[PDB]
RNA sequence: CACGGACCAAGGAGUCUAACGUCUAUGCGAGUGUUUGGGUGUAAAACCCAUACGCGUAAUGAAAGUGAACGUAGGUUGGGGCCUCGCAAGAGGUGCACAAUCGACCGAUCCUGAUGUCUUCGGAUGGAUUUGAGUAAGAGCAUAGCUGUUGGGACCCGAAAG
RNA sequence: AUAUUGGCGAGAGACCGAUAGCGAACAAGUACAGUGAUGGAAAGAUGAAAAGAACUUUGAAAAGAGAGUGAAAAAGUACGUGAAAUUGUUGAAAGGGAAGGGCAUUUGAUCAGACA
């Protein structure tokens, strides 16, 4: 299937590609876990930074 | 039934108007649909349709590119139109005085028109300083360096550059572009 | 010269207290660009859907 | 927006925007790049001439650091002296005081010569030159100190 | 200060509010003014007389 | 389960749709092809007469 | 006197995405892209931001490598527009974009081969019916939309098989 | 720091709304089929409240017919609304080997608007 005037393209998705899949939701999600944990271990470990 | 020596129906193929959605826009359309009706000069005409063009047929005029038009012969006192933005040039160490009209500026070009004594303008404080075009230089930026126009036409023997992801070694250098791999071109 | 807004307080009572218009009320208003903005940026709390 | 597309046009048509001979089917082309020499020859000679075959040296394991060298016309060069300090230079140009453009520290790997520098004396750092690159440079005045 | 004005700049990084692409907003208060009247050519009747 | 293999019907008549365009031939057509010896001489025909006048333009 | 359809209701077919071409709108513009992350918050939003990094601004050879002004960034034909004269008609001056065309500049290939030298290195100069997806006062980057393509179940349904 | 279509406990959505959403909103891996591995459905809704029809008569009874309950049985455990195919009754018109349609007007039935 090659027509017209087009750059070709490889893109990979021969394999089963959309069991692998990872779609980050959680970006603004695990950013409240992170600051968490770091006020966690601030409060933990006491003056030291 | 009529003989047509011509397709019926058929539209002129022009803009009668902007796409732009943009008010402000709109109301310099307003402005030369005026005075290109009433003024009888056709500068009024020419930045009218001039307001129509699309982005693509809009390219930037450069603040040196402006600093040729004024080498140009009797031009040092004309007040240079830009219909589309100006944008810098630092390559240039100098910069007359002079005047620009245009619908946009960039900031930096703000600054170096600003610097020498000049002053920039906009379309319609110019419509109202010289209604007819008095002493005006219209000024159109280069429409054929686009990235995409140098890929028009693609076919043997017309070295237009392939559309192609990435340039280098191995990618599509080889059958075809050599004699020494099957043919060339 | 800016128009001067004027100060009131919490009972009415306008006061000799008047300011200048801080010229963020003089930029340029863009219906379709905030129209465009907005739709866009409307988008930008949403959950994910999917059937089984 | 599926309001916008064209097959919301195509309600009640019965073949939907793909002709009712040549139907629409499944892979009448071969999948992707299939048939490159054989069915597909007359496209990729024009729009694709090059294609095939094998032009010169493998490397192995190649880094681009090594082939790191951006390249700075002096059309430009100086851009790298602040605007402020800019126009503090170009008036007043006399040798005992001049610019020290250091391009590596913005990020340059080679001189080029592509036009017309002003007549001020500058004191140019870089690792490579050209030959053009310099004697503009080093008429205008100035001289090109090498660095690594 | 947050958005600026032309005396203070920003605190916003690398930012400047808009420009104007037309200075004035009333399109009719152009139309009149003096100059563009002087050569403006005097206008029909708004709506033609049919003939024939 | 021959076919019908050719035909010219139609060919001219889809011909003058958009209709037989002309050379578009233009003033100073190009040199491809032109003899290399004269072509040679011409460069610097040319080459003299244009600094012909930098002498009486100044 | 080809195929499907007794009838009715309800379901029922060009979608999403990754990577791109043209086109259009928008912000800035020799740049552009805040969202991998950090600050913050009325808490998956909104708001603010350091470092890099990606494309772009330089091309060309397999490569080692080298790298863009003889000149108002050139000349000639034509060009919207503007300026001068004239009652006007028209002629003259200037001419952006753009089309043609001949030059100058950088790289590659073949030819020449200077003042010079660790005596075989260096490569000045000068060429050429040669070649490039080049220079010649930057236009691209980001998002959005239509249409088109490639891979994916891929507009829907359907094999004999393995 | 990273991974997670299981487990436990939580909060949410421009998601589906009973032929949809999980196969399963219900005593759903249930009833059922098979020698077995395995296969695998259908099925939501009276009302605010059962107040779910005492009592009378015909009938062997089911029910009918009255009364009765209720805001309403044009809500009677076949139960919210109750479409279409399809059917029974009444009324109207039509009919010489189909029926049905377009243009035109007569005849019959209906309809406003308008005027005044």
């Amino acid at each position: 299937a090659i027509s017209k005037n087009l750059p070709i393209l490889k893109n990979h998705f021969r394999k089963h590609w959309q069991e692998r899949v990872k779609v980050h939701f959680d970006q603004a999600g695990k950013k409240v876990s992170r600051r968490n944990a770091r006020a966690t271990r601030a409060a933990k470990i006491a003056p030291r930074p | 039934g009529i003989d047509h020596t011509s397709k019926q129906h058929k539209r002129s193929g022009h803009r009668t108007a902007p796409k732009s959605d943009n008010v402000y826009l709109k109301l310099l359309v307003k402005l030369y649909t005026f005075l290109a009706r009433r003024t009888d000069a056709p500068f009024n005409k020419v930045v009218l349709k001039a307001l129509f063009l699309s982005k693509i047929n809009r390219p930037p005029v450069s603040v040196s590119r402006i600093a040729r038009a004024l080498k140009q012969e009797g031009a040092a006192n004309k007040t240079v139109v830009v219909v589309g933005t100006v944008t810098d040039d630092a390559r240039i160490f100098e910069f007359p005085k002079t005047t620009v009209a245009a619908l946009r500026f960039t900031a930096g070009a703000r600054a170096k028109i600003v610097k020498a004594g000049g002053e920039c303008i906009t379309l319609d404080q110019l419509a109202v300083r010289a209604p007819k075009g008095q002493n005006t230089l219209i000024l159109r930026g280069p429409r054929n360096s686009r990235e995409a126009v140098r890929h028009f036409g693609m076919g043997p023997h017309k070295g237009k550059a392939p559309r192609i992801l990435s340039t280098g070694r191995k990618f599509e250098r080889a059958r075809g572009r050599r004699r020494s791999k099957g043919f060339k071109v | 010269s800016r128009p001067q807004v004027t100060v009131h307080s919490l009972t009415g009572e306008a006061t000799a207290n008047a300011l200048p218009l801080p010229a963020v009320f003089s930029a340029p208003i863009r219906p379709d660009i905030v129209h465009t903005v907005f739709t866009s940026v409307n988008k930008n709390k949403r959950q994910a859907y999917a059937v089984s | 927006p599926s309001r916008f597309t064209k097959t919301r046009k195509h309600r009640g048509h019965v073949s939907a925007g793909k002709g009712r001979i040549g139907k629409h089917r499944k892979h009448p082309g071969g999948r992707g790049m299939a048939g490159g020499q054989h069915h597909h020859r007359i496209n990729m000679d024009k729009y694709h001439p090059g294609y095939f075959g094998k032009v010169g040296m493998r490397y192995f394991h190649k880094q681009q650091a090594h082939f790191w060298k951006p390249v700075l016309n002096l059309d430009k060069l100086w851009t790298l002296i602040p605007e402020d300090k800019r126009d503090q230079y170009l008036k007043s140009a006399s040798k005992e005081t001049a610019p020290v453009i250091d391009t590596l520290a913005a990020g340059y790997g080679k001189i080029l010569g592509k036009g017309r520098i002003p007549n001020v004396p500058v004191i140019v750092k870089a690792r490579f030159v050209s030959k053009l690159a310099e004697e503009k440079i080093r008429a205008a005045g100035g001289v090109v100190e090498l660095i690594a | 200060q947050v958005w600026g004005s032309e005396t203070v700049a920003s605190s916003k990084v690398g930012y400047t509010l808009p420009s104007h692409i037309i200075s004035t907003s009333d399109v009719t208060r152009i139309i009149n003014s003096s100059e563009i009247q002087s050569a403006i050519r005097p206008a029909g009747q708004a709506t033609q007389k049919r003939t024939h | 389960a021959k076919s019908k293999n050719h035909t010219a019907h139609n060919q001219t008549r889809k011909a003058h749709r958009n209709g037989i365009k002309k050379p578009k031939t233009y003033k100073y057509p190009s040199l491809k092809g032109v003899d290399p010896k004269f072509r040679r001489n011409h460069k610097h025909a040319l080459h003299g007469t244009a600094k012909a006048l930098a002498a009486a333009k100044k």
